[PDB]
């Protein structure tokens, strides 16, 4: 098979005070990018290589004709005829021409067919419809485990699930435990589930596929399951890979007897997702990560030990994790010496990582209100109740 | 083309009309001078709507 | 089976090639149960 | 207390003065 | 609109310059305005400055037209006008703001020139003035380096600004003064370096580690040529001296990068002090397994600095580190079983069934098994499997099979002074040519950087250095060259140069002589240079063209002049230009081989400009190969920041679309560029997909080898998986591809080993280690080196290798089992805090254990705290008042 | 070659298996004059006035 993807540039992020160590490293990166540009522009400047076979390729192209429609090879027959489905959904019993790679023909791979008198004239290993191409991550997110505060147990678990099998896995089969096929992160909103997925996609060595869950559902009949199948086929093809499906409850709700056609199609799409999850062996190097807020509303078959063994909990940050997050998000701020930040943490509340980030942003805004950028402690004091909107007083004492 | 299916022109990016209508092409006639009170609210909006857009440098 | 898998997971966590009874205890604490039962029942 | 919206001179001075000497170079390089 | 309530500022600071004539009013308004500007910009944290924004517009006409002021007093009112005009500098004036500095703040100094400036925190004349005197002063140095006094009084002003930057705020602004020092004094940077040295060394001591890290990371990426890289190398030397703690082994590091200047800097960095040698200075010697000549130049000649002058030398040479390696294998950490090739070659259960025999004792696979077994048990005395009984096993190959099997047998007892000699005494009288050469190579192989006082290799091989047999000469010279890898003693030169200048031998012998001799020395050794050039002249064109060994001649010269800058390469290029067009290849080798860590644009710019793209249509073989291979030379580890986008460079630009014969195999660069085992970064995509792509044969063979890079201790899981997935199931039919697959993907079991040039600290490479370049050119050639068994000694020449272990002692032995913290590296040091290199514990191993480069450790419970702070696998746990 | 072939015909095999032949219509004077009677109004409508009320209404509009 082919190899993974998601190329990223240098981490940099060693200096941040803009002390020309940043400038020197960035100038080195820019110099290398310049040599990229110049080298390829020179290579295209002189590169005469074409024709050669020509005639045989010309006549095979004439045989193929123009245009050529792509379909899905649903089934094969004796090695001259096959069953191919056009993107509309109609499949036909067609013939297979000699110049096709009989080894490449398998149920599922896209086949180039003749526009008139349909007949398999080619195989496309890179169909990758625009949607599933979009779901594949190209530029790694700039966030990383340095940006994540706390969640040390969560980071440990996610790395033990998706990284350790990717890196040296000998511990797994040495203990004989099958690697955890699939992991579901869950917790209250803005705890860091999507942030952890970003950090995983940063420090990665596999094709990362970001999905929205609600993205899978498609209007046309059978488009949903077909897209799910395409996504997982791309995952296997570019294995090792990580398939992140954020907001799994967009489809993961409890399965109930469908009545309307649309609900039947949703049930079909989830059934196909579950079937694809079961399809690949856990020994395979393709893992899935599903994040959600309403874990209690998920179907209790998606989270079966035979399908998703692990269940990572993302609890609201503790006081030490709260101060860790505050330190992280205040790194780029020019805080004064009067600020302590301890009063905000000590206040018994339900701050989250998102809440703390917003508190820092609003403190910066309040400082900008006073025409300053040093950000006093009073700025944080105001910002805390500015962003934290909304037990009867002395009932409990 | 007709049925030869030959790429013969590149068109602007695909936006289906259901969202293409959601542009405010005809700007409405409502000024802050027509808004009583809400001065604090207007400032709080402006600190998020156009201050980040006009000058993200701060 | 998942409990045994998590016991192996915890053994790997400490990088110990042999899983211990402590590892199985943490595994069952995690998987099973998804003060109250000790401050009233004794 | 009615807070004052930043004026043009305010914005212009904010982007300077309390800036790192290498702001332009680093941002341009990125 | 305006504030209204504070509408006095747009009036009084507006009319005061507007009304400006009468001198008393001038002085009064100027003094009052100075007081207001100070009261505003001094303490008020408000970045906004009310007067600064309200002095603009009118200032550009009033404070500019009133700038003359006709000087009614001698200087006082003019000084007041300048102090005023130095307030609204940033925005009110144009980009010639440094011009405002010149004719406002430079031309005159208001007593204490920073009376209204030094009080300001960072903005008014510290960051802004710093910018002015790193832009104007830099340009004036570029054009008029020796200008008027406007070049020296600005120097004292900038020095005062720099020191104040540490003692006006005492904040993290300490990461600016050296930086300014770098940009300021573009030509005379050394004066700024001495200024900051005399400031910091007497100022405060913990604010010195920040200075060292700043200088280190600026060293990693300095300006393009080594005119200031050397200067910033020299800058922190006082900061390492008694001006900081005395132990500070960093001297070696800080002397290793400057062309490994031993006899110029080592004479005084650690040789002058010699007062705390009983402390970690002994392990400073121990962590110096690079420049044994340095220990010769101090210990042996004097023998009176300390009692442990020569016993320490012997124990830290190899004997005690070898004993530590053995005990680490046996006594406490028990992964020392008998591991032969067959025990895991058939690790795949598919290979059990369907074989239908398939057991052939042919030369290729027997050779591969011998190589694998030799590598796996490297420096292991326990391989009593293919050593004593299997003498017929030594026999069951072709002629070169004898040579390579005996070479691997020697490799088993790596740097074994006693055991290696007592096991090679049996094979010394082999009664066969090729086995005799293998025994010579084995004698030279137990001497890998050994620097034995008895010197067995020289006497034991001088019989066969020039004896009338090509294979005897090859084996002897290879063994001795591997023996004298570090030192360049005159005896081996006087012995080998006549061999090198001899005409009885074929150029296979001449090239291996060039490799050995140029690998002996890493300095100048002009005699070797002269021999190389005369040989390149005295040989006839077809010989230096198409003999398949001409590549080795320039390699020796390059390895001699590796590390040193273009100062010698200029004359080398001048002299080499008079040769046959093959010299172009030699050019593109020797120049580019002269730099180990020289991350710069113009050198690789030429590599990618005149040698890459001006050759795409060119059919000149092996010219682009060295170019793109050594693209990663001078780039192997500039803190590895330069490596990633270089990987992007070759994978995207070179491998994907490069020449099918000169660039399609841009892959042993990955062998040299980075090697730990990294999917989709160094091996998985870039090597695996090329390996499955067997469309090009030499590409397949070479990138199947290329995992030898990550191979040192790859934790073969997910790497052996490749072997099992491609042994039998992959390139099984191809004899040569299968052989090199076996070699590479099965000499992974070699435990506690590391071949990379980068040292344990990581900021300094190892010129002795970098001598594993001959099995890159030779491995790329593949004709008579690897694919053709013309000469397989290069595949043994990997005695540029260090134990990847971590071990600790306290003046006695390894008995210390202090809890350690080996884990992935993170952000540390130069940031707001030197956070621990390990973000967490990971593995909590207390015993001495493996420590790969992407692993670092931190001491525990503040107990027996090491002072080395480099942890070069030889930590010393010198105790103190622990738990105060 | 005064007329260009159509894409629709070309994909269905034009200039590969069959060629288009130019078509000209043989219309003599007699046939054209006979066909002219299809809309030849009359000798009467040249003399019939518009409905005068309708004419006035059209003028007004
Ligand atoms: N532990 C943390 N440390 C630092 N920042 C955090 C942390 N947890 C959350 N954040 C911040 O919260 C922001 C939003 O978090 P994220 O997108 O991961 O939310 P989530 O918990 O997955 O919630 P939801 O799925 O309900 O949107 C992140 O951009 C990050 O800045
Ligand atoms: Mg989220």
């Amino acid at each position: 098979t082919k190899g993974p993807d998601a190329a990223s540039k240098l981490p940099l992020v060693t200096p941040h005070t803009q002390c020309r160590l940043k400038l020197l490293k960035l100038e080195r990166i820019k110099d290398y990018l310049l040599m990229e540009e110049e080298f390829i522009r020179n290579q295209e400047q002189m590169k005469p290589l074409e024709e050669k076979q020509e005639e045989e390729r010309s006549k095979v192209d004439d045989l193929r004709g123009t245009p050529m429609s792509v379909g899905t090879l649903e089934e094969i027959i004796d090695d001259n005829h096959a069953i191919v489905s056009t993107s509309v959904g109609s499949e036909h019993y067609v013939s297979i021409l000699s110049f096709v790679d009989k080894d490449l023909l398998e149920p599922g791979c896209s086949v180039l067919l003749n526009h008139k008198v349909h007949a398999v004239i080619g195989v496309l290993m890179d169909d990758t419809d625009p949607l599933v191409t979009v779901m594949k991550v190209e530029k790694a997110p700039q966030e990383t485990y340095a940006d994540i505060g706390g969640l040390d147990n969560q980071i440990q678990e996610i790395k033990e699930s998706v990284e350790l099998p990717l890196t040296h896995p000998e511990y797994y089969e040495e203990m004989g435990i099958k690697p955890p096929k699939g992991v579901i992160l869950y917790g209250p909103p803005g705890t860091g589930k999507t942030l952890l997925a970003k950090a995983v996609a940063n420090q990665t060595s596999a094709t990362f596929l970001r999905v929205v869950g609600s993205e899978l559902i498609q209007k046309y009949l059978g488009d949903g399951p077909k897209l799910v199948r395409e996504l997982f086929r791309v995952a296997e093809e570019h294995a090792p890979s990580i398939v992140f499906i954020d907001e799994i409850d967009a489809i993961g709700t409890k399965r109930y007897d469908s009545n309307s056609g649309g609900e039947r199609e949703i049930q079909r799409t989830m059934l196909e997702l579950l079937n694809q999850l079961d399809g690949f062996d856990s020994r395979g190097d393709v893992k899935v990560i599903m994040a959600t807020n309403r874990i209690e509303t998920l179907d209790p078959a998606l989270i079966r030990p035979g399908r998703i063994d692990r269940k990572i909990e993302f609890p609201l940050p503790d006081e030490k994790t709260k101060k860790r997050i505050f330190q992280i998000h205040t790194s780029r701020m020019t805080l004064a010496d009067d600020v302590t930040l301890d009063d905000l943490i000590m206040a018994k509340d339900d701050l989250s990582g998102a809440d703390i980030k917003a508190i820092c942003t609003e403190a910066g805004l309040m400082a900008l209100r006073e025409r300053r950028m040093k950000v006093t402690n009073e700025d944080f004091k105001k910002s805390k109740e500015n962003v934290l909107y909304k037990t009867p007083e002395g009932l409990y004492l | 083309r007709n049925d030869s299916y030959t790429l013969h022109k590149i068109l602007p990016n695909k936006v289906d009309p259901l969202v293409s209508l959601m542009m405010v092409e005809k700007v409405p006639d409502s000024t802050y001078e027509m808004i009583g009170g809400l001065d604090k609210q207007i400032k709080e909006i402006k600190e998020v709507i156009e201050l980040p857009v006009k000058h993200p440098e701060l | 089976r998942s409990v045994c898998t998590e016991a192996g997971m915890f053994a790997i966590r400490a990088r110990r090639k042999i899983a211990t009874e402590k590892d199985f205890l943490e595994a069952v604490n995690k998987v099973i149960k998804s003060t109250p039962r000790y401050m009233t029942y004794n | 207390k009615p807070i004052r919206a930043l004026d043009e001179g305010d914005i212009a001075l904010l982007k300077t003065y309390g800036q790192s000497t290498y702001s332009r170079q680093i941002k341009q390089v990125e | 609109m305006e504030e209204g309530g504070r509408d006095k500022a747009p009036v009084q600071p507006q009319q005061s310059p507007a009304a400006a004539e009468k001198p008393s009013g001038k002085e009064r308004r100027d003094a009052g305005d100075k007081d207001k500007e100070q009261e505003l910009s001094e303490e008020d944290k408000q970045l906004q400055d009310e007067l600064e924004m309200l002095v603009e517009r009118l200032g550009e006409k009033d404070t500019s037209l009133y700038r003359p002021a006709l000087e009614e007093l001698r200087r006082q009112i003019r000084s007041s006008t300048t102090s005023m005009t130095s307030v609204p500098k940033p925005l009110k004036f144009l980009r010639p703001h440094y011009g405002k500095l010149k004719e406002i703040y430079e031309n005159m100094a208001p007593g204490e020139n920073k009376r209204f400036a030094a009080d300001i925190i960072s903005v008014l004349a510290m960051t802004m003035s710093g910018e002015r005197e790193c832009l104007k002063y830099r340009l004036v140095g570029s054009q008029e380096e020796l200008a008027s006094w406007g070049h020296e009084y600005v120097r004292h002003l900038a020095g005062e600004v720099a020191k104040e930057w540490q003692e006006l705020d005492d904040a993290e602004k300490v990461q600016r003064e050296p930086l300014l020092t770098l940009v300021k004094e573009i030509v005379p940077y050394n004066m700024a370096h001495n200024a900051e040295h005399e400031a910091c060394d007497l100022l405060m001591e913990i604010e010195q580690v920040d200075m060292l890290e700043k200088d280190i990371d600026e060293n990693a990426y300095a300006k393009v040529c080594l005119y200031l890289t050397s200067c910033v190398n020299y800058v922190p030397e006082p900061e390492n001296s008694a001006l900081l703690r005395c132990a500070l082994g960093v001297f070696r590091k800080f002397s290793r990068f400057p062309e490994a200047l031993r006899l110029a800097l080592m004479l005084n960095d650690m040789e002058l002090v010699e007062d705390i040698f009983t402390s970690c200075k002994d392990v400073v010697v121990q962590k110096q397994m690079a420049f044994m000549l340095g220990r010769h130049g101090v210990f042996l000649e004097l023998s009176e600095d300390v009692e442990e002058y020569e016993d320490l030398t012997e124990i830290m040479s190899n004997v005690q580190l070898n004993s530590n390696f053995l005990a680490l294998a046996r006594e406490l950490d028990i992964m020392e079983p008998k591991v032969p090739d067959d025990i895991y070659k058939t690790h795949l259960e598919n290979n059990r069934f369907g074989g239908s025999g398939s057991q052939v004792d042919s030369a290729r696979m027997n050779l591969a098994s011998s190589f694998v077994n030799g590598f796996v048990n490297a420096a292991f005395g326990q391989d009593k499997l293919l050593t004593d009984d299997g003498n017929k096993w030594l026999y069951k190959n072709k002629d070169h099979g004898m040579l390579s099997a005996a070479a691997s047998l020697g490799m088993i007892l790596l740097w074994d002074v006693d055991g290696g000699l007592t096991q090679i005494d049996k094979y010394l009288y082999s009664s066969e040519d090729y086995i005799k050469s293998g025994a010579l190579l084995a004698c030279g192989i137990v001497n890998s950087g050994v620097r034995n006082e008895c010197d067995p290799a020289l006497a034991l091989l001088s019989d066969y250095v020039l004896h009338n047999s090509n294979t005897m000469r090859l084996g002897s010279i290879f063994g001795l060259g591997l023996a004298y890898a570090g030192s360049n003693r005159e005896d081996v030169l006087t012995l080998l140069l006549p061999v090198m200048g001899d005409s009885k031998s074929s150029m296979e012998v001449a090239g291996v002589t060039a490799l050995a001799c140029g690998m002996i020395a890493v300095g100048s050794c002009n005699g070797d240079v002269t021999s190389t050039i005369l040989q390149t002249i005295m040989e006839k064109s077809e010989t230096e063209l198409k003999d398949t060994y001409a590549r080795w001649l320039p390699l020796g010269l390059g390895l001699n002049h590796l590390g040193k800058g273009e100062a010698i390469e200029a004359i080398l290029a001048a002299l080499e230009v008079v040769s046959e067009p093959f010299r172009s290849f030699a050019n593109t080798l020797v120049d580019v081989c002269a730099y180990a860590g020289s991350g710069n644009v113009l050198k690789v710019q030429q590599l990618l400009h005149i040698c890459s793209e001006h050759f795409d249509s060119k059919e000149k073989e092996e010219d682009k190969d060295k170019k793109e291979k050594k693209d990663k030379d001078k780039k192997e580890a500039p803190a590895d920041m330069g490596a990633h986008q270089g990987v992007a460079v070759l994978g995207i630009a070179l491998i994907a679309m490069g020449e099918e014969i000169g660039a399609e195999m841009a892959l042993r660069t990955f062998g040299h560029l980075l090697r730990y085992g990294e999917p989709t970064l160094r091996r998985a995509v870039p090597l695996a997909l090329a390996l499955i792509s067997v469309s090009n044969p030499r590409l397949n063979i070479l990138d199947t080898l290329s995992k030898f890079s990550h191979d040192a201790d790859p934790e073969v899981s997910y790497n052996s998986i490749f072997a099992m997935g491609m042994v039998g199931s992959g390139t099984n039919n191809a004899r040569l591809a299968a052989m090199l697959r076996q070699l590479a993907q099965y000499h992974a079991k070699d435990p506690n080993n590391l071949f990379m040039v980068r040292l344990a600290q990581g900021l300094t490479h190892l010129g002795k280690g970098t001598l594993t370049l001959c099995p890159y050119h030779s491995d790329r050639q593949l004709m008579s080196q690897v694919a053709v068994a013309g000469l397989l000694t290069v595949l043994v020449s990997f005695l540029d290798v260090r134990n990847i272990i971590l071990g600790k002692s306290h003046y006695v032995l390894y008995g210390l089992v202090a809890a350690m913290q080996p884990r992935m590296l993170v952000t540390f040091d130069e940031e707001l805090r030197p956070l621990p290199v390990s973000v967490r514990v990971g593995q909590a191993v207390d015993v001495v254990g493996q420590a790969g480069k992407p692993k670092t450790i931190t001491g525990f419970q503040t107990h027996t705290t090491p002072v080395l702070l480099a942890h070069g696998e030889r930590a010393e746990l010198a105790t103190e008042e622990f738990l105060p | 070659h005064l007329n260009k072939p159509s894409i629709q015909a070309l994909i269905h095999g034009l200039n590969r298996h069959y060629y288009s032949i130019t078509i000209n219509y043989r219309k003599n004077e007699l046939e054209q004059k006979m066909l002219l009677n299809l809309h030849k109004k009359s000798w009467m409508e040249g003399l019939t006035l518009q409905d005068y009320s309708e004419h006035c209404k059209h003028n007004e509009s």
